[PDB]
């Protein structure tokens, strides 16, 4: 997995890859790993993938009740404060490592939560596998003040820097662009660079090349 | 693995299996369980398939310097235990085998010796070794009889071998038959588990575990 | 003694043309044992088809489990329960026993009786969802399974056609396998009707 | 059975149109105390070969000694010692290969990872690694440590594959190598400010350029950043 | 290693457990009996670890023979199985399981069927032709693959079963002293007392 | 980590690197390990980044809690929380917290909080794994009641020379000053402390 | 501990025909997680026109196909020029894995070149020295995804004749160049997509009565 | 666990040994002579780890029979018992162990009296009116402390030995498929071929 | 233990502590650290005694007979026996060892052998577990070129922290002194030195 979250003038962006594998297995070959906590706070995850997932939506939901018990737009520190409370209590076993991005009445926020529990805040952050690849991007790439094209543009590169040259990520990029302004964007699949090649061969059977040994019509209701 | 040998009236029946495992992996289905010795000598594999390939190769080697050195065809008794005497010295260094050495010489009359890589040398009337020894041992032990003719006694070693192809995971592929006799090994030819199974359901009116 | 590994057993699931197929192995084993011939690891709420591989109690307690809790679905709301909703009880199911987790590799399979579109789940033990469209895979020949479908696999094959493709798959993954096998059996699902087929493979 | 002491981070390197480049910085770490400071992790053999290693400081010693000895044993009895009859790259690479090789096979390894970088006499660059397993291989980049997760990424972005080698530059690649070895210093514990870098070119020869620091990095957005979540102040 | 052998012929169900009771170095018994009638038409037979075996099976008896009486009315094989299965995948995940493997063998008289049911410790359940437990199934389920028919007779069953006892005094290390032999069909449950030295 | 806080004559001042590590690998660069849990009481944290933060927090709420009811706390109450804490959990944590604050009674005051959970007031204290490479250097140019650019100098040469021999310290040098005056907070670049 | 193997990556095939062989490999090499290299071949023109392959741990499959070659050479030397048959190669092969029994070489090898009658001859080879002539075979990482796909598609299996009523199987035929080629790119088309250790370059070594033909294609990087 | 009995009675030494080979949950023979002819009146019996039991006993033979030959003599069963303690004496330090017990039945023609050494792995020898290697022993020695005499007959020690067999098929915990009994006297060494029905 | 040998204008001087430890107590608290393995040739010792002394015996055997056939041995021939019997001896050897001489040619020289068997060649070093303590203060006070005087009050300081810290170092610091005056040995006592 690669995610990566980049903070840009008036807003925040974050990215991640469309792999996810069973070892050395690709499973999905184009899953959605930028998750919704509220509409304008999002989060990408790495580690144990049902852990990041549960606990997205656990949090995501304590902070929908949350903003209509107080008629409050949810902020981002409080999804932080959650997560972190929640991850601590259990002591690293669920295995959620997450990079929290949003905007809220008192500005944009990017922060990284690790499993343990522990919090950082970052103008540009990295998880994952790909995440050394991802890095070494932003490290030469970034700076102070960048526009909301010039940090898509970022954050997609070290998407990709992940995709090429770590092995646990590839396929696709998904972007989610959050602006102090307008809506949250969900950029699904906004570069495709992994298109299979078509196949040499149809392995379509003439019908009847399957021996069957009894049939029958099954049932649905009463 | 399964293979088994018997002794009956009429020589020796010798049958195996032909999978290759690895792991759950199944790393063959058309695999030779049995070395051709010389025209009067048979030996089979389980366990490790290199250990097994590797030393009953080298033993053919051993029983050929015999012949040109005594000249005169090596006995079942000696041709085991020169493979007994090797696996001895290895022993504690992690080797695997389960053997039958299966031959027929005038002063002997038809012999099987069972050898494996704990040093245990054996003289017996059936043996059968490999994961799947005692599914072979159900079918064998409960139809055996030494006046088996040889079309029945070639059955009975085809039958077995199925029984632990069925049952066991490690087993299967095909069976591999051969007829040891005074004159001395037949093969019996090369029969595929997928046909097989379904001939001799229908034929024998057994395998009722087996829907359709 | 790996307890995904005890019994054996394949499930997979593919789309096709407005219909869906889903197929498993009948084998149950105890290690080497092969022991039943007729372990069927297929299930069926209402329209919705749940294929289960892994650890055989657990899979027979995830099924009555899942009649269980679809059948108050059914009274309460007073309609079936629908594919896509069903993957959701089933994520959620298994995320609650996090920590002493069922292991089992459930898929789920069937079509949405409002939309008419296809569907297709897979999950790992702790109820993670994978979310594709083509083919979902599971037991322990899922490698052989992903490498036939991924080979065998291509879009919107008419029902008739997903049989052979879906039957291949599980057949040559199945002989690949020790703990697979000794039979198999595919369901054709189409919103109007649905064909289970038993299928003729190698015994052993 | 063993395990290194003083180490030596990334050795990380590529080739241009002409020739190679490789770089390692100055530093043998203790654990996680940086040890000594002035540390040569590039070694020119002849003036057509720099061999570059990481790992154990003592068996990078041993490798030194070897190599020295190399020059000296092709010298004897050989009039084409400084011509046709000179060391190759090709010919250095493949006896480290073969001792850390037989090393790792007695269970007893040379600690490290190295890179040999140079020119054949046919003009063709030379870029290959070996390790403590005897495992080699070659690329348009190599990097060993952490260079392996950073630098390459950032050098592919330059040499990808094979044909865009005729399309770089020395100083497009030095360029890139320098910029390399500052994300580094940015990301690695146990690397150094100082670091050598050697530039072997079919026209030019050795070019190696000791004291080179890391400069124009980026540390004024370190201001803004206050507490670890909610704090303001 | 405990020999607990079921086989389902076309009117009844025989049930086959071994006599013997070994702990260590000594044989203390040569005639237990690894059997629980649950109900007229239902018998449970059971092998594992020492203390477990005899406290499970009681605890099934009790709690069917309750039913019974709540209700004056038999449970089916069915039912009994699955109420077994239960207990058993709930005991296997708690803090410290029943390590116990059963045969049920009961005659549904709603359906007029013998039926045999194979469950092991970990709960899990199977209907079979024929069932064993442990290691005696490494011999009797190929024997029985051959030899068995779906129509035969009792008196066929009982030669079936000689037959596996035969091969298991044959190729088995222990002395398991013989088998008890009970036959459940639509009259209830008899024992076969004269099978040993038959 | 490098962090420490120094007492002087107008009060304290808390100095820390800015380096967060995961074996090798920086995973910040950046960090504030000043950590602020009442107006002009600070802390440094070394040991689990967890643990420290968990910990922060809940004496950030104490402490909070304690103003609205009973007036600002005292230096020394904020280190009882934090070793009550510590201590009765020393088994679960692996927390190491040097406490600093300043106020009008008892001017600039230092606990330290090392793993057990024993307290020490010091007129300094130094902790995590680079001031062990700077206890002679501390000792030997610590003086009682220096100016508040004299304290600032002997804390920029301090962490300068942990962070030059210890890998797990670097980056910029953050200073947090505690005096009547207010909360200053200070911050010292490579270009600059690598010189000395 | 020292740990004296490593997993380089990686998958090699090889298919027999009539009067040709193949054996095809990636050209990816892999660490871990990430890439060492997207070109670095593993089948090897041996000499004899026998082509060789072993994958997994590189160090040993090189230290291996180096000491197979010199072999070749020294059988030239000792028994007057004769041409080594595939036959006794292989043989040989087991001699050389086998006198590692104690210590083994990481690998999965196969050979491929012609039999004495010109017939198209595939031998593969378990890391201490086990060995069987087969008419395909696929090794190394992405094994169990391909080898079940060959039995399907090289030797017919589970395909039956269509109205036969699963009576009569679909007769084995022998597949030309060009049809073996196509199930070849598809193989490992369909490795790569799943595979994460597979990927980057195919290199496919053909054998016929005029030597060794070489070809190569690109596959995705991701 | 491999019965090996020995008793010594006035005018002979009986040795009894178990006739099954057991590896792993098959029985692979039940006709297992354990015992090796050292020289015309003395016998040796063996039990213990697989390989080991049969390479020892005719390395031992060989020795016996080179002896034999280059002295024209036979030794006495106190000197071929020394001779064998000296080799496992050696062997537990060497390498590889023999893990080998054994049994050493002679008539002793110079003295005219039967002899029965019990040698264990470690190259303990003892001299006893009898012996057992094993589990056996636990059964069988406090059993022979009660019935035993030192005026019995070959057949006196026959019915004691046939005792001795029973309580072991009564109470062992496997079935070592009966005995192979052998008389060592002053006519040589012969098997008794009738003792699993006699 | 604390050691250490620093180069000088006129030449190189060697210092050490004089403790030796089996866990927390003192089997020697007046050891002779400073060892010589030619006339102008010392070395300090760190780590196992049994080893650094065999080493050093075996060292010194080799400079004798080096001295009787080739003249006086250089102090890089002397480190280069050192480390030819650390290196090739790493897997059962626990030494870490400073070798500091004086040659008329080559004037004061110090290389440093720490565990693996390496060979640097530095102005001064320091090792032993007390040495942590005062890589701050060394690298700080220590200039190239210092006299006589300057030397010794630069390791009586730095040892004095480095005794101050360190509970496995302590006694009297002993000192070599390496010149072409001549061999001097000094000697200070802790009265002297704790009230630095
Ligand atoms: C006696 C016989 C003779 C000929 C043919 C078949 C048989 C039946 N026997 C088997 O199938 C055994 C089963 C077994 C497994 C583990 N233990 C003991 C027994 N399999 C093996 O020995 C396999 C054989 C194999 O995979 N051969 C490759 C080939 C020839 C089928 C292409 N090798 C392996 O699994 C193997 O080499 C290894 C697998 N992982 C390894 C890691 C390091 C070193 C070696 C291996
Ligand atoms: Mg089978
Ligand atoms: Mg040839
Ligand atoms: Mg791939
Ligand atoms: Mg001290």
């Amino acid at each position: 997995t690669t995610i990566v979250g980049v903070k840009f003038n008036n807003g925040v962006v974050i990215a991640a890859d469309t792999r996810s594998t069973q070892g050395p297995i690709v499973a999905d070959k184009n899953c959605a790993k930028l998750h919704r906590i509220s509409p304008k706070i999002w989060c990408a995850g790495a580690g144990t993938a049902a852990d990041t997932e549960a606990v997205t939506q656990l949090i995501g939901s304590n902070i929908e009740l949350h903003s209509l018990y107080t008629s409050r737009e949810p902020r981002v520190v409080s999804a932080l404060q959650m997560l972190k409370q929640h991850l601590f209590k259990y002591q690293g076993h669920i295995g959620a490592y997450l990079i929290v991005a949003g905007v809220d009445p008192t500005g944009s926020h990017l922060f990284s939560i690790h499993a343990h529990g522990s919090t950082d805040v970052g103008y540009y952050l990295s998880l994952g596998s790909g995440s050394l690849a991802a890095m070494a991007v932003l490290e030469s790439h970034w700076k102070q003040d960048l526009t909301k094209e010039e940090a898509i543009k970022l954050a997609s590169d070290a998407i990709q820097a992940g995709i090429w040259n770590d092995l646990g990520s590839g396929s696709n990029v998904d972007v989610c662009v959050m602006e102090i302004g307008k809506d949250a964007e969900y950029l699904r699949n906004y570069l495709t660079p992994n298109v299979r090649e078509e196949k040499q061969k149809s392995y379509k059977f003439p019908r009847g090349t399957t021996a069957v040994l009894k049939e029958s019509i099954v049932n649905i209701c009463d | 693995t399964t293979t088994l040998a018997f002794r009956f009236q009429g020589g020796i029946i010798v049958a195996v299996d032909s999978r290759a495992t690895a792991g759950n992996w199944v790393a063959s289905q058309t695999v030779k369980k049995v070395i051709e010795i010389n025209p009067f000598l048979l030996g089979t594999m389980a366990g490790g398939a290199a250990d097994c390939q590797f030393w009953e190769t080298w033993l053919g080697s051993q029983c050929r310097l015999h012949e040109l050195r005594e000249k005169e065809r090596i006995s079942v008794a000696a041709a085991s235990k020169i493979l007994s005497n090797l696996v001895y010295q290895y022993k504690g260094a992690g080797l695997s085998m389960g053997t039958m050495i299966c031959g027929y010489t005038r002063k002997e009359g038809p012999t099987i010796y069972y050898v494996d890589s704990d040093g245990t040398r054996l003289k017996g009337d059936i043996f059968c070794v490999g994961s799947g020894q005692t599914f072979a041992y159900g079918v064998l032990d409960s139809n055996y009889k030494w006046d088996l003719s040889v079309e029945d006694a070639l059955y009975l070693g085809k039958r077995s071998i199925l029984a632990a192809a069925h049952r066991d995971a490690y087993s299967g592929g095909s069976v591999n038959l051969y007829h040891v006799t005074e004159d001395g090994w037949i093969y019996h030819g090369n029969h595929d588990v997928g046909e097989l199974f379904w001939k001799v359901k229908e034929e024998e009116g057994s395998f009722n575990n087996v829907i359709g | 003694s790996d307890p995904s590994s005890i019994n054996g057993g394949i499930v997979v699931a593919m789309t096709g043309k407005d219909c869906v197929a889903i197929a498993c192995d009948l084998r149950l084993g105890s290690q080497s044992l092969g022991v039943s011939n007729k372990f069927e690891k297929i299930f069926h709420y209402g329209h919705v088809f749940l294929g289960i591989t892994g650890l055989a109690t657990d899979v027979t307690t995830l099924n009555e489990m899942f009649r269980y809790k679809t059948n108050l679905y059914k009274l309460k709301e007073e309609r079936a329960i629908e594919p896509e909703t069903f993957t959701q009880l089933v994520s959620s199911s298994l995320y609650e026993r996090r920590f002493g987790p069922y292991f089992v590799g459930p898929v789920v399979a069937g079509i949405n009786s409002k939309s008419g579109k296809p569907f297709i789940a897979g999950f790992d033990l702790i109820g993670c969802i994978d979310e594709a469209k083509d083919f979902i895979v599971s037991g322990t020949a899922s490698d052989q399974l992903f490498g036939m479908c991924e080979s065998l696999y291509e879009p919107n094959l008419e029902p008739e056609d997903l049989f052979e493709t879906i039957s291949q798959a599980l057949l040559n993954a199945a002989d690949r396998d020790a703990l697979s096998g000794w039979g198999a059996v595919v369901y054709i699902i189409k919103k109007d009707e649905v064909v289970k087929r038993y299928l003729k493979m190698r015994q052993d | 059975t063993q395990q290194p002491i003083v180490t030596g981070t990334s050795v990380i390197s590529m080739k241009y149109d002409n020739g190679v480049i490789i770089a390692a910085d100055n530093l043998g770490s203790y654990g996680s105390l940086l040890r000594f400071n002035g540390v040569e992790r590039l070694i020119p053999v002849g003036d057509n070969t720099v061999v570059g290693i990481s790992g154990d400081i003592s068996d990078m010693q041993h490798i030194e000694r070897l190599l020295k000895d190399l020059v000296t044993e092709n010298a004897y009895d050989n009039p084409l010692a400084d011509a046709e009859e000179a060391l190759e790259p090709s010919y250095i690479f493949e006896y480290l290969a073969t001792v850390m090789y037989q090393r790792r096979s007695k269970m007893n390894p040379l600690w490290n990872a190295i890179i040999v970088a140079g020119v054949q006499s046919n003009g063709d660059q030379f870029l290959r690694y070996v390790n403590l397993l005897g495992v080699t291989y070659s690329s348009p980049t190599l990097a060993t440590g952490f260079g392996a997760h950073m630098a390459n990424p950032l050098l592919r972005k330059v040499v990808d594959r094979e044909s865009d080698i005729p399309k770089t530059t020395v100083q497009v690649a030095e360029e890139a190598i320098v910029n390399a070895m500052r994300v580094l210093y940015y990301r690695d514990a146990r690397s150094s400010r100082n670091f050598s870098l050697a530039i072997i070119d079919k026209n030019t020869g050795l070019t190696f350029k000791k004291n080179l620091q890391v400069e124009n990095m980026k540390w004024d957005f370190a201001k803004d950043i206050k507490g670890y979540g909610t704090q303001k102040i | 290693m405990d020999i607990i052998l079921g086989i389902r012929v076309q009117d009844s169900v025989i049930l086959a457990s071994s006599k013997a009771v070994t702990r260590g170095i000594s044989v203390l018994k040569d005639s237990d009996d690894k059997t629980r009638q649950l109900s007229p038409h239902t018998l449970m037979s059971f092998a594992g670890e020492a203390g477990d075996t005899v406290q499970f099976a009681e605890y099934i008896q009790a709690n069917i023979q309750l039913y019974s009486i709540r209700e004056d009315y038999e449970l089916s094989p069915q039912a009994v199985s699955s109420f077994v299965r239960q207990e058993l995948a709930k005991s296997i995940r708690s803090r410290r399981p029943y390590q116990v493997n059963v045969l049920i063998g009961g005659y549904d008289k709603k359906k007029n069927k013998p039926e045999l049911y194979q469950i092991d410790y970990l709960g899990t359940k199977v209907e079979l032709p024929y069932g064993a437990h442990g290691y005696s199934g490494f011999y009797t389920f190929s024997l029985l693959d051959h030899h068995y028919r779906p129509d035969m007779t009792t008196e066929e069953g009982l030669d079936l079963l000689k037959l596996c006892v035969q091969e298991l005094e044959k190729r088995m290390p222990m002395d398991f002293k013989g088998v008890i032999v009970k036959i459940v069909d639509k009259d209830g449950i008899r024992q076969v007392d004269d099978f040993q030295a038959q | 980590t490098s962090i420490m806080a120094v007492t002087f004559k107008d009060g304290v001042i808390l100095g820390a690197d800015s380096r967060t590590t995961t074996g090798a690998y920086i995973a910040n660069r950046v960090t504030d390990k000043l950590t602020r849990v009442h107006d002009k009481i600070w802390c440094c944290r070394s040991g689990s980044a967890a643990d420290t933060q968990a910990i922060a927090d809940i004496v950030q709420y104490h402490l909070e809690l304690y103003t609205s009811q009973y007036g600002t706390p005292s230096t020394e109450t904020a280190a009882s929380v934090f070793k009550e804490l510590c201590y009765e959990n020393k088994d679960n944590l692996t927390a190491g917290i040097i406490v600093a604050g300043y106020d009008d009674k008892n001017k600039g005051e230092v606990y330290t909080i090392p793993l057990g959970g024993s307290v020490h007031k010091l007129p300094y204290a130094i902790a995590g794994s680079g001031s062990t490479f700077i206890y002679g250097y501390c000792d030997k140019n610590f003086r009682e009641n220096m100016s508040k650019e004299e304290t600032v100098d002997f804390i920029k040469h301090s962490l300068s020379q942990a962070i030059k021999w210890d890998g797990s310290s670097g980056g910029v040098i953050r200073m947090v000053v505690l005096t009547a005056a207010g909360v200053e907070r200070l911050i010292f670049y490579p270009d600059e402390y690598e010189q000395l | 501990q020292f740990n004296p193997y490593g997993d380089n990556g990686g998958t090699i095939l090889g298919i027999a025909g009539e009067d040709f062989a193949v054996l095809a490999g990636d050209t990816r090499n892999i660490t871990d997680y990430s890439i060492n290299s997207r070109y670095e071949p593993k089948v090897f023109d041996c000499g004899d026109n026998i082509v060789m392959s072993a994958n997994g741990f590189a160090a040993d499959g090189d230290a291996l196909v180096k000491r197979f070659k010199n072999s070749v050479k020294w059988y030239h030397f000792d028994h007057n020029d004769k041409k080594l048959s595939i036959n006794s190669a292989a043989r040989n092969i087991q001699h050389l894995l086998y006198g590692k029994r104690f210590f083994p070489y990481y690998v999965h090898t196969i050979i491929a070149g012609l039999d004495e009658d010109g017939k198209g001859a595939v031998y593969s080879f378990d890391p201490v020295g086990s060995y069987e002539r087969e008419q395909c075979r696929a090794g190394g990482a992405a094994a169990s995804l391909i080898m079940p796909f060959l039995d399907n598609q090289v030797n017919f299996k589970n395909q039956y004749e269509p109205g036969t009523n699963g009576k009569v199987k679909k007769p084995l035929k022998y597949l030309s160049v060009e049809e073996v080629i196509k199930l070849v790119r598809d193989s490992f088309t369909s490795a790569t997509e799943r595979h994460i250790q597979v990927g980057d370059g195919l290199e496919i070594l053909i054998v016929t009565k005029d030597g060794v033909r070489k070809e190569f294609y690109e596959l995705k990087r991701d």
